[PDB]
């Protein structure tokens, strides 16, 4: 899933085409061309069985900016990369929980912004500062600056 | 909307506890202030006596 | 290192830091087992809730006070409280810090031979010290005479103290307080239709106790004028609603103190045991005594019981002799303010009971020398 | 940066302060040896008579004994620690858990398992 | 019982905790024996102990970290 | 593996495995012996139709229900039943599935003994647990406390919980549910000049209810409107033509809930069973109870019932205490969905009554610690 | 839902309103206490004097 998210995202020719000939056989009675969820739903029944919609509709609409009831692009790979859960979340508690106490120099079970920062600065990837404040405003449930475990893992979803 | 209804009511019942409180701190202060107040009119009398009672002995 | 100055009490437990101006955690001393069944799983239920926390879930709790009378009759209730208040309300570890607990006077000495015996084997602590809770008391009120009626909710103790030198022959320890006074409540409010049972309900019961009741000038003209007009009966909202309204019960139930027959007790009032404890000391310090009569304790924070247990005094006292009742508004916390000056004390830091000493001459070092 | 470049710029946080971790324990593990032996000193052995030597044995035991009884206090806090965290883990999971019962389905098959099984080997990739 | 339990817990504590010491038997060499010996048993005891303490300070780090994020929580 | 989520019922039948949103097989729980003779030679007729083939059958059949109250009075029938909802609609052999039954509150023992023998040596599943019908519904709504009024077909029973605490003593079980508005609904049809009679023609009764029966918000001003204009008169067309127009029928038929003397029941209405179970509950604990008071059952989902119970219970409770109804749109398969996730815990993995353990203490094995 | 919650809001602003109010009356009844001790204060002074004058005459 986390290889084939990022696979797909700037994919070769080999599986988009596939994709684009899955739609093409799946013009058998939907032929929307941007999927909706009726053609998607048609398409899921044609398939030869019942599954509850449910899941169907939060792969078309749950992850995505939008919610249309249509498929976007990096959303149909969201759907493609969500019926496996590959991505591992962003490493595991213990991992997760190891690298925040040493992130937490002051022991004081939070994260405060400044040390936040430095960390981010260590790390040496790809600078963002929108990227950073989107992280802070992932730790800002409480809306505190700090950033504790729980919201440190909420941002830590999918990293992989 | 349910969301905001709860906030609501979380938010009335903070203000209702500290206006509660706020009551009962007034009630005790009140109650103090009347007390020293017959206090002291009873002092002024009492200051009155000693001071007749000075010029007679 | 800081001291902790912890204070038992029977019905609230308050604690903190030395040096502070009041105690930084004050919660109820209640530890209750759940008593009916459960069938939800997984939802984390706990076999003992004690403290604070037993006073949200007390609907399906039985609550158990772990002290009766001053003393413990339940220790490992008492152990409980004592290890949730130094790790969930203070969080400072014991290892680290000496502690001064308080005991009223006239007490068994097991119950506090035991107390040092697990402050010094499973807390651990450095060093322990053991005050008498009128003492304090008489600390925080800033004198150095004076004799402190301190009427708490286990059991209401009268020690007169001259010039610093205790009288010991002189302690008039009685075991009406705050609890009888609820239990009496409780029995009175059944002449109106609500009854109150299930011991979770004596919570309430306390609760109207502490909001409503008061202290009467005169007992006479106030049942007098509560039965003929309506301007006293005051109402009160159950926490289900169905309000209730009290009458002359209002000043029925804190009557108790200062005429204890009405529950049995064949002993005289807090006005008169005030009066005989005087009477005990020499004759040259009664006038000091008289004028710096001292209030303390939770139970008598009554609206108008400086006034009542004046008029008493002077009733009974000499004409000549000047009667006064000091009574700080920060009566609740009166003793712990007094511990934690005390344990501030650049003099007392050598009377505690170091480990060391413990170890050579077991938990009977209490009653040597280091008191 | 984009969603995966962002979520990599994670992971390189995770994989620095992994390292950090990694020195960490490096570092732990030779202080906490170069604190034992300036603790444990190794002493002589030769030229002692039998006195010496079994004054030196008399003294060892003494001293067993007594960090025996300085490690049976360790790890007293050591198991106490692991309760209390335990006790936290299980407390934390309460406050964010149980209540977070996901959509069991059994009939969202894997995209690349539920293809193959409504069309033989068509999925392959995934 | 539990009281007499913890008592002969911290009584175990202070006499199991003590080993079997027999060196006077053992002759000037095997005392020499017996001294590295006690001199590798304490060495490891003390090693122990150490590694007791730094992982106590771990768990300790870890329950104030836990206790925060509680309190961040509520 | 995965545990399959049986639920009995008493009507309908409601089954899938366990970790879904919707149960995977629902159909009628009846089983129809056909009735007349049969002259055509290898048609292929066979002795019993049960499930969703005897409600298209139902014409020359006599449908029978297995379940009366609750309570399980033909065990061959039911048997058949549970074997065709195992191999037929869930095609899932019972040798490798545990299996999580409900039961109603205060049944008798040796119905859930046979139950549990049953599926133990007939069926022969690894391990199966019984649980209470509003336990479930509970887990469903995604609370821990309330006090929920499971409505079903067969029986009505409300069962308060408080912080996963079940309240055993407050437990107030009535027998007025579906299939008795059923009976008075026919009852009631034959003053217009419809009569069904047939054991068949009970289902188009049931049908009529379902889709034209509606609760009236006031009683009296509903009678007073439909016996004036005739706004209300809803036609509906039998399965064979001739449509009938049903009068003040439409909310008549619900009634019975509120007030079961209309079919000479004693008791009082699902709006004053519910307040009574809640008075029996400890006085710390009811504002809790009024403001989750939750709904399920498939008997619940008339329209319009989810005001006119807030509006009586508004009217019974004190005036202070805020009343809430919660009423998911899953009303009917609450249960299921409850049962579904429960079954789905980590932590419930270790309750099963294993199959060892029945073989150690027989079937009795169920009213102890295992529940 | 929306009703419920804009009188719930409502009450909520009305209960902050009384607090205010009641912050204010506390405080000035405070400084009012503190004067009154201070005079009491000064009344038991002067009944210090004249009761040494009494015994002196
Ligand atoms: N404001 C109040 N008015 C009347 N009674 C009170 C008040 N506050 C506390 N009490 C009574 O005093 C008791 C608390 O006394 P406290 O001084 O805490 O006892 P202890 O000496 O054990 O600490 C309560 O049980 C209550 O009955
Ligand atoms: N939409 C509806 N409107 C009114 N009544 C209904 C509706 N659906 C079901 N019922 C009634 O509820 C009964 C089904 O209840 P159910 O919850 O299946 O019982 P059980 O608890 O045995 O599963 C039916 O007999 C019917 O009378
Ligand atoms: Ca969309
Ligand atoms: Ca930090
Ligand atoms: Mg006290
Ligand atoms: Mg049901």
């Amino acid at each position: 899933d986390d290889i084939y998210k990022a696979a797909v995202e700037q994919l070769t020719e080999e599986q988009k085409n596939e994709f684009k000939a899955a739609f093409d056989i799946f013009v058998l009675g939907a032929e929307d061309g941007c999927i909706s969820t009726k053609e998607l739903g048609k398409v899921m029944r044609m398939l030869g069985q019942n599954p509850t919609p449910e899941e169907l509709q939060e792969m078309i609409d749950e992850v995505d900016e939008d919610g249309s009831g249509t498929v976007d692009f990096d959303e149909f790979l969201v759907m493609m990369v969500r019926c496996m859960k590959d991505d591992s979340k962003g490493k595991s508690e213990e991992e997760l929980s190891d690298l925040f106490r040493m992130f937490d120099k002051n022991a004081d079970g939070y994260i405060d912004l400044d040390e936040l920062k430095m960390m981010l600065q260590a790390t040496g990837e790809t600078i963002t500062e929108d990227d950073i404040e989107e992280l802070m405003k992932d730790g800002d449930k409480n809306n505190d600056g700090r950033i504790d475990y729980d919201e440190f893992l909420e941002f830590m979803k999918g990293v992989e | 909307i349910e969301s905001d209804l709860e906030r609501a009511e979380e938010r009335a019942e903070l203000s209702e506890g500290k206006c509660a409180e706020l009551e009962e701190e007034l009630k005790t202060v009140t109650n103090n202030l009347k007390s020293l107040e017959a206090q002291a009119e009873k002092y002024s009398q009492k200051e009155d006596k000693y001071e007749e009672e000075i010029k007679v002995l | 290192t800081t001291a902790l100055v912890c204070d038992n009490g029977s019905g609230l437990v308050k604690a903190g830091f030395a040096g502070d101006d009041a105690p930084r955690a004050v919660f109820p001393s209640i530890v209750g087992r759940p008593r009916h069944q459960g069938v939800m799983v997984g939802m984390g239920q706990k076999d003992s809730y004690v403290g604070d926390e037993a006073q949200s879930k007390r609907g399906i709790l039985t609550l158990k006070y772990p002290i009766e009378h001053g003393i413990i009759t339940n220790w490992d209730d008492m152990e409980k409280i004592w290890h949730h208040t130094f790790y969930n309300e203070l969080r400072v570890a014991p290892e680290e810090h000496p502690t001064l607990l308080t005991e009223a006077p006239l007490n068994p000495k097991a119950n506090r031979e035991k107390m040092t015996q697990i402050m010094f084997e499973t807390f651990n602590v450095p060093a322990m010290y053991v005050a008498i809770q009128a003492v304090l008391s008489l600390y925080a009120s800033g004198r150095t005479t004076g004799i402190v009626l301190d009427s708490g909710d286990g059991v209401t103790h009268n020690v007169p103290i001259y010039e610093g030198y205790a009288l010991p022959h002189a302690i008039m320890r009685l075991d009406l307080a705050g609890r009888d006074l609820t239990d009496y409540l409780m029995k009175i409010l059944t002449e109106r239709g609500y009854s109150f049972v299930t011991t979770a309900e004596r919570e309430i019961v306390r609760d109207i106790k502490e909001k409503l009741c008061y202290v009467a000038l005169d007992f006479e003209n106030e049942m007098a004028t509560a039965a003929s007009s309506s301007s006293l009966e005051k109402s009160y909202e159950l926490p289900d609603g169905q309000v209730i309204t009290i009458g002359n019960e209002r000043f029925r139930c804190p009557e108790t103190l200062f005429q204890p027959s009405f529950i049995g007790m064949e002993s005289a009032g807090i006005h008169e045991t005030t009066y005989n404890s005087i009477m005990k000391c020499d004759i040259d310090i009664r006038k000091d005594l008289y004028a710096n009569n001292v209030l303390s304790g939770g139970t008598t924070m009554y609206p108008g019981i400086a006034d009542r247990m004046q008029k008493e005094i002077t009733a009974l006292a000499p004409s000549t002799m000047k009667i006064k009742i000091i009574a700080p508004p920060e009566r609740k916390y009166s003793v712990w303010i007094g511990g934690s000056i005390l344990a501030s004390l650049s003099t007392f830091q050598q009377m505690w009971i170091s480990k060391q000493e413990y170890d050579e001459a077991g938990p009977s070092i209490v009653h040597r020398k280091c008191f | 940066i984009s969603a995966s470049r962002k979520l990599q710029l994670k992971t390189l946080m995770l994989q620095i302060a992994k390292q950090e971790m990694e020195r960490e324990a490096e570092e732990r593990r030779g202080e906490k040896g170069r604190v034992l032996r300036t603790r444990c000193q190794p002493l002589e052995l030769d030229g002692l008579g039998f006195e010496e030597l079994q004054d030196l044995c008399r003294q060892l035991h003494a001293r067993v004994d007594k960090v025996d009884e300085e490690r049976y206090d360790v790890e007293a806090k050591v198991t106490k620690n692991i309760t209390e965290i335990a006790d936290l883990t299980q407390k934390i999971y309460d406050l964010r858990g149980k209540f977070k019962r996901p959509t069991l389905r059994r009939v969202r098959i894997s995209a690349d398992a539920m293809m193959q099984a409504l069309l033989g080997t068509r999925a392959k990739e995934s | 019982g539990k009281r007499q339990t913890e008592r002969e817990k911290k009584k175990k504590i202070l006499a199991e905790r003590r080993k079997a010491l027999a060196i006077d038997h053992l002759n000037e060499d095997q005392l020499r024996e017996k001294a590295k010996e006690l001199w590798q048993s304490i060495h490891n005891l003390e090693a122990e102990k150490f590694d007791l303490q730094e992982k106590f300070k771990q768990q300790k780090y870890e329950i104030n970290v836990l206790r925060n994020r509680i309190n961040d929580n509520q």
